[PDB]
């Protein structure tokens, strides 16, 4: 049993969002609406069609008619960017859920990457390996590049890097971590990161002190 | 006033049961119905299973056959028992309620916070923590940044904390990196105030259920 919504649904602050989910029937059937963001558990917006809990604000309107129900999201705010699933059933196979639906908010101006760079702690030095590892926060869009250098030579061994995850800011958090064995960190002169984001860059550089 | 709390989470062999428990306080096992959900990529979000407070059950017509939700009203419980899993059935796992009475105007109020069930054929690792020390005076005054790397571990999650959860401002916890040996590794890190560093005390405390292993590394500036 298939409820179809669209992957995609972007809206500038302000704009009206309307997602729909679709199947057979459904308008025999009450739907409800689910909200979630990254890293939480789904919140109940809309019950039973159009019926809407306390604490949801007026703004989230729900209808359902044929073989459409939709969820409606008048003057959209920066902080309704989340995941929207529709819920219903069909009790030859009970309760079913949506294909889900992300509402993009758009604006939110370029920002420059933070970068901390940390070389190996003495108690994993000690341990017989070392990490070096590099912070990067609070840019936007997610879309970096991360490069290492040994003194002034490219690093190709030993780099691991996330993809760019968003935070909370609605901007992206990543890290790179470059292995190392402590007397080859011991060996060269300096280490460094290197974060391009967009046209700027930035470099930073740790030595054995 | 009613609130759900699932077990830990952790990491399931293959071919083994997953077994998960789902408490309940503000109220009483009566005036709801008491499902099991879960959510992943692949499988989306779906629903596994209800029971009532009676014994009564109703199960996902494709997950049945390999669940068995049970109850226990004495002390306000209900559990889960996937039975035979494999790496199809990794997923998000939410416990949640629904209002008593008629199923057709139900829906899902009251959800858990949900745990990560992990199954592979893999085993249990702790992680080691090291501290990201800062440096040790330069700022006149502001922001030194400080922290801790958690290395080597499996499966996820594994959250971190700071002071016991005190200090919240400034903290920032990155995802992990699924390293080429199959491992997990994050690092969490604070900027705070330069001046603090040798009057405040910071501990970054880093819990990883699913080894049931707790460590607090307390983070001090170097020489």
């Amino acid at each position: 049993y298939e409820l179809t919504q669209p992957p995609s649904v972007s809206v500038s602050p302000g704009q009206t969002a309307s997602i729909t989910c679709s199947g057979d029937k459904l308008g025999d059937k009450y739907a409800c609406w689910y909200q979630q963001k990254p890293g939480q558990s789904p919140v109940l917006v809309i019950y039973q069609d159009s019926k809407r809990p306390s604490g949801i604000p007026e703004r989230f309107s729900g209808s359902n008619s044929g073989n459409t129900a939709t969820l409606t999201i008048s003057g959209t705010q920066a902080m309704d960017e989340a995941d929207y699933y529709c819920q219903a059933w069909d009790s030859f196979s009970t309760f079913v859920f949506g294909t889900g639906t992300k509402v993009t908010v758009l604006g939110q101006p370029k920002a420059a990457p933070s970068v901390t760079l940390f070389p190996p702690s003495s108690e994993e030095l000690q341990a017989n390996k070392a990490t070096l590892v590099c912070l990067i926060s609070d840019f936007y869009p997610g879309a970096v590049t991360v490069a290492w250098k040994a003194d002034s030579s490219p690093v190709k061994a030993g780099v691991e890097t996330t993809t760019p995850s968003k935070q909370s800011n609605n901007k992206y958090a990543a890290s790179s971590y470059l292995s190392l064995t402590p007397e080859q960190w011991k060996s060269h002169r300096s280490y460094s990161c290197q974060v391009t984001h967009e046209g700027s860059t930035v470099e930073k550089t740790v030595a054995p002190t | 006033q009613v609130q759900l709390q699932e077990s830990g989470p952790g990491l399931v062999k293959s071919s083994e049961t997953l077994s998960l428990t789902c408490t309940v306080s503000g109220g009483s096992m009566g005036g709801y119905y008491w499902s099991w959900l879960r959510q992943s990529p692949v499988k989306g979000l779906e629903w596994i299973g209800y029971i009532f407070h009676t014994g009564h059950t109703n199960y996902n017509p494709s997950l049945e056959s390999r669940v068995t939700v049970s109850v226990d009203t004495s002390e306000n419980q209900f559990s889960l028992r996937l039975r035979s899993v494999t790496a199809a059935d990794t997923a998000v796992y939410y416990c949640a309620s629904l209002p008593r009475g008629q199923l057709v105007n139900a829906f899902f109020d009251n959800w858990g916070q949900g745990t990560l069930v992990t199954v592979a054929s893999a085993s249990t690792k702790g992680p080691s923590v090291f501290p990201l020390a800062p440096s040790s005076k330069s700022t006149s005054g502001g922001t030194a940044a400080l922290g801790c790397l958690v290395k080597d571990y499996f499966p996820e999650p594994v959250t971190v904390s700071w002071n016991s959860g005190a200090l919240t401002s400034g903290v920032h916890t990155f995802p992990a990196v699924l390293q080429s040996s199959g491992l997990y590794s994050l690092s969490s890190v604070v900027t705070v105030p330069s001046s603090s560093l040798g009057t405040q005390t910071y501990i970054c405390n880093v819990n990883h259920k699913p080894s049931n292993t707790k460590v607090d590394k307390r983070v001090e500036p170097k020489s």
